């Protein structure tokens, strides 16, 4: 069965890093909150 | 031409209706502010 | 040139107030746009006349 | 008590009007003429 | 508050900040000057359409 | 007395405009007259 | 020349629940894409 | 090459139960 | 002026005026130049 | 609140809005009766009649072949 | 040997009471305009 | 003088003629005479 | 020039997520160092 | 059957140094390991 | 394809002998 040979690398970067972005951003956030 | 005279002569009774019915008032509400 | 772009992209983070982006009339930080565009615009007009 | 006749709103309602009911007259009459 | 010796040659340039020139200015040298602009890329957008055609013009590919 | 008068109505309302003409010949670096604390209503 | 601290720099403040609205949005654009990119 | 969507799908599933469990609870005030 | 008229009296006629200049469209669809008749 | 001028349902309560419109509104509706009936809109507008579309020396579907000159071509499509 | 002076080298707490005086200049014009008399500017412009 | 240009040019003859003058004597000679007032 | 047709997704994986892992926890104490 | 609050969970600390650490790690083991993954 | 992808952990592993040098923490005596 025929593919693009990139496809797989370019879409787990298209899924991952927007979103370890996010949950950079949360983690970040919710640590505030937590009475150091 | 003489199709496009039958065409407006509806226009110009529409606005020749205009002049004698309502324009009494119309020609003091020119006289309005002062112009 | 990037590298060179760079390592000058670091050297105001982490100097700042350096005396020219403040009035004097208060120590505010605030920097005259209109003035600024004819420095702008005369350098390119300057580099399209010599392009 | 007493209005002002023509405003804006008089130039603003007629235009749309008096090409509505010019077109109006204009649509019900093709219909009466055939092939 | 720093002092350089590129700050002490630029403070000049940025001395002033709402200096500003009297009411209502040199607007309408800006706007005839605009109005020149305009008509200017009026011209240029029916150069490139062929609807101001002119002579020895011919937008096309034959050309130097 | 009643000509006297009319040359302070004629500077009352233009004396925010002459030190802006006054003020930029002796000073550079920034628009002054901004910089005037005027005195408030 | 000499070095100070910043006046400045405001955190961010991503939401526990609009973190699940950017993970789903990446999620649905995923399985958009992900056949255009094969 | 086909084993790409069923990864990306299962987490697009896998957000579908964290936010019915894992909301954040509204508090009135 | 004191020559008002209920409004609900002419809007029948407004309104049945309206009627018949669309009414006369839907029969002029089976009669005329575009019924292919 | 209010705005100045005459309200909508004081005009048409006004005898004097339906004397200049006795004549009138009939009178822009005829006058659209003669701008079909007289055959006007098909001169000055450009429709082709519905037995003018196709002469004897032209039954070919006319279309404008070239852009730039496109005007002795329509009088010689007629 | 005059040269206009620039604000940044002046500082602008010193140049407050500077462009205060400027109006000031002409505020007691104007008050001896319809005084009458120019004695209350000539009274206190004397070394200053 | 070519025979595209001056109908172009004719355009901004009547564009100019039709659609600026008469909006700009059709405002500001009617807007000065309907001033309003500040005096309350 | 040939190549195993899969290093590429395994070294970009190799290297990005255990370091987003640890960058997602430099993050957290920088907010607990502010106190927030 | 009722829900409560823990009196647990410790926070996790890692330095800014110590990042430098863990970044150059994976790094090291990126320029080592991927030649053989090809 | 290979090529770029040495000279992409290569460069992202020069970054951090940057960075190390120039953003370490001032430690402090206590
Ligand atoms: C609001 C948002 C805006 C939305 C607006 C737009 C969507 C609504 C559109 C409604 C207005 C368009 C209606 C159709 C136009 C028309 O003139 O349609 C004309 C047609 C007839 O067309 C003619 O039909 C003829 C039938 O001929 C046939 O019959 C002939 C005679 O027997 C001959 O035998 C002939 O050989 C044979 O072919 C020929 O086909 C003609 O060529 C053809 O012009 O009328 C018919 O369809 C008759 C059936 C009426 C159709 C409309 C009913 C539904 C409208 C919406 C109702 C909403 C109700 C809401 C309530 C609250
Ligand atoms: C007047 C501005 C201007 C314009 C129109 C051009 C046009 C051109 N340059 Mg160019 N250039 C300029 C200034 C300009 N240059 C300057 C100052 C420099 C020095 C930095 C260069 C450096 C440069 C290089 C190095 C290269 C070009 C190239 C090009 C060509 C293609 C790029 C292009 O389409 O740009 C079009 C640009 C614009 C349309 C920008 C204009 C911005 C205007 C002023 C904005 C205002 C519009 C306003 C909002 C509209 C309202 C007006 C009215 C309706 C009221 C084209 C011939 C490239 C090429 O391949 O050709 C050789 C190329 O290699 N130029
Ligand atoms: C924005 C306008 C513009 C652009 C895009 C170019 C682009 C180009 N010019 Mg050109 N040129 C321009 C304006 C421009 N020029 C002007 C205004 C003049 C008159 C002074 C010239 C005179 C000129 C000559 C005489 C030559 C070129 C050449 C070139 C080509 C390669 C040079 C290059 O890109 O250096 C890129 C440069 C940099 C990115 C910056 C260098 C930064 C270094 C690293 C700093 C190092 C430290 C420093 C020494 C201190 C390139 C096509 C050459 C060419 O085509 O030869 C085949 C050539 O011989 N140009
Ligand atoms: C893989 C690609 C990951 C891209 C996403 C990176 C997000 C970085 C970020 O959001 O930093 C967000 C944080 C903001 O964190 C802020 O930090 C300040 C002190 O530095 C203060 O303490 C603030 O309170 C704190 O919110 O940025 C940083 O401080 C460090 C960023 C380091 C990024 C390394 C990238 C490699
Ligand atoms: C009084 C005030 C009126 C204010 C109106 C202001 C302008 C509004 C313009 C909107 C209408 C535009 C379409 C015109 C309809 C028309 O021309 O039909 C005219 C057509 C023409 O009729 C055709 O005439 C030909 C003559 O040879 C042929 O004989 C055809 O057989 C015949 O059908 O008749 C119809 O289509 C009947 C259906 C009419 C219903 C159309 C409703 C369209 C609504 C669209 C959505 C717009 C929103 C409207 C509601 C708000
Ligand atoms: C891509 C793969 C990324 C793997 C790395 C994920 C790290 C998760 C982590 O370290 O969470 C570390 C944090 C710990 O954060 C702790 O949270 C507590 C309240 O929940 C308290 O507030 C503590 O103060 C706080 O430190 O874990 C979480 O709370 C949420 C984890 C969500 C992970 C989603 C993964 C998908
Ligand atoms: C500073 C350094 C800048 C990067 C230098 C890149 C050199 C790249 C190179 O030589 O790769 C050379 C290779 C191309 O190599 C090609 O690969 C094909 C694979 O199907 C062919 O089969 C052939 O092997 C060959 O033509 O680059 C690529 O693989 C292209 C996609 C990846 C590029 C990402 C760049 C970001
Ligand atoms: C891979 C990493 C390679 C090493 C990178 C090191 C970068 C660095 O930290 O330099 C930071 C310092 C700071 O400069 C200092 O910076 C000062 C700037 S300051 O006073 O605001 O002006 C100035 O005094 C002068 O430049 C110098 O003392 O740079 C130097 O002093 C040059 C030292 C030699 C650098 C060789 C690099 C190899
Ligand atoms: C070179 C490096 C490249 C890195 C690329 C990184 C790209 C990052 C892009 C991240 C975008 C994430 C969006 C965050 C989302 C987010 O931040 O939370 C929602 C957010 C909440 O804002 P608030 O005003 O509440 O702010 C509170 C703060 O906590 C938010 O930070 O509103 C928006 O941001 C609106 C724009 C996004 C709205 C998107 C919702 C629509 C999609 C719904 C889900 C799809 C379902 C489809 C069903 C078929
Ligand atoms: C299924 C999901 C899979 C996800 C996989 C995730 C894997 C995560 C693995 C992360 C390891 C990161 C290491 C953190 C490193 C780190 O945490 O900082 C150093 C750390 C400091 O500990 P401290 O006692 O100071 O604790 C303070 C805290 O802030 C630390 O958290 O010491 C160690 O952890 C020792 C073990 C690692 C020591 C490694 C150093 C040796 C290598 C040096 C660099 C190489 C150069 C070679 C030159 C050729
Ligand atoms: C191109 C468009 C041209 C067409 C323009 C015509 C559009 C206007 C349509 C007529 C206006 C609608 O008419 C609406 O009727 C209601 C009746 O409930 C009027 O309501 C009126 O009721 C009675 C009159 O008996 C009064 O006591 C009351 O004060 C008044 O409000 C509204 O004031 C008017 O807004
Ligand atoms: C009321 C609106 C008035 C509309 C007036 C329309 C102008 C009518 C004149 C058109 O005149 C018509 O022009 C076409 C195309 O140029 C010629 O063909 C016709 O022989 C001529 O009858």
């Amino acid at each position: 069965m025929e593919v693009n040979d990139l496809g797989f690398v370019a879409s787990i970067l298209f899924v991952l890093v927007p979103s370890v972005f996010l949950l950079i951003l949360y983690i970040q956030t919710q640590s505030r909150e937590g009475k150091e | 031409d003489l199709r496009i005279v039958v065409v407006l002569l509806p226009l110009i009774v529409a606005g020749g209706w205009a002049l004698f019915k309502i324009g009494s008032a119309a020609i003091s509400q020119a006289q309005a502010f002062m112009k | 040139l990037s590298g060179l772009l760079f390592l000058a992209a670091v050297w105001h983070w982490v100097y700042w107030d350096l005396e020219l982006f403040t009035d004097p009339r208060t120590g505010e930080p605030a920097l005259d746009l209109p003035k600024m565009f004819g420095i702008h615009l005369f350098l390119s007009g300057l580099l399209c006349f010599g392009f | 008590i007493t209005y002002p006749i023509f405003t804006v709103r008089w130039l603003a309602v007629h235009t749309l009007a008096v090409p509505t009911v010019f077109f109006l007259g204009a649509i019900a009459a093709m219909q009466f003429i055939q092939r | 508050a720093q002092r350089t010796w590129l700050g002490d040659r630029l403070r000049p340039l940025n001395s002033e900040y709402g200096k500003v020139a009297p009411g209502w200015g040199t607007t309408p040298l800006m706007g005839v000057f605009m109005g020149l602009f305009f008509v200017f890329l009026l011209i240029i957008l029916q150069i490139y359409n062929s609807s101001l055609i002119l002579e020895n013009v011919s937008v096309d590919w034959a050309n130097l | 007395g009643a000509k006297r008068l009319e040359i302070a109505q004629v500077l009352t309302q233009n004396a925010e405009l002459i030190v802006s003409r006054a003020a930029n010949r002796i000073f550079t670096g920034g628009s002054p007259l901004a910089f005037l604390e005027r005195p408030e209503e | 020349m000499d070095r100070s601290r910043n006046p400045n720099k405001q955190p961010v403040e991503l939401n526990r629940t609009s973190l699940y609205l950017g993970l789903l949005l990446i999620f649905v654009l995923g399985i958009l894409f992900s056949s255009y990119f094969f | 090459e086909s084993v790409a969507y069923i990864l990306v799908l299962t987490l697009a599933l896998g957000v579908l139960f964290f936010a019915i469990a894992f909301r954040e609870p509204p508090r009135i005030g | 002026g004191d020559a008002k008229l209920p409004l609900w009296l002419i809007a029948t006629v407004a309104g049945t005026g309206v009627l018949v200049v669309v009414g006369l469209f839907f029969y002029g669809a089976y009669v005329g130049v575009g019924s292919a008749l | 609140g209010t705005t100045g001028e005459r309200p909508f349902g004081d005009i048409i309560t006004s005898v004097r809005y339906w004397v200049i419109h006795s004549l009138t509104i009939p009178a822009l509706f005829i006058a659209g009766w003669l701008f079909v009936s007289t055959g006007l809109a098909y001169d000055a507008f450009g429709t082709p009649r519905p037995n003018e579309y196709f002469t004897q020396e032209r039954q070919e579907l006319p279309i404008i072949t070239e852009r730039q000159d496109s005007k002795t071509q329509i009088q010689q499509f007629i | 040997g005059f040269r206009p002076i620039n604000v940044s080298r002046y500082g602008p707490g010193n140049m407050t009471k500077s462009l205060r005086d400027l109006s000031w200049f002409l505020r007691y014009t104007t008050y001896a305009i319809v005084a009458g008399d120019p004695n209350i500017i000539a009274v206190n412009v004397r070394g200053l | 003088m070519t025979p595209s240009l001056m109908n172009f040019f004719y355009s901004l003859l009547a564009g100019l003629l039709i659609i600026v003058v008469p909006a700009t004597v059709g405002l500001i000679f009617i807007s000065q005479k309907d001033k309003i007032i500040r005096r309350s």
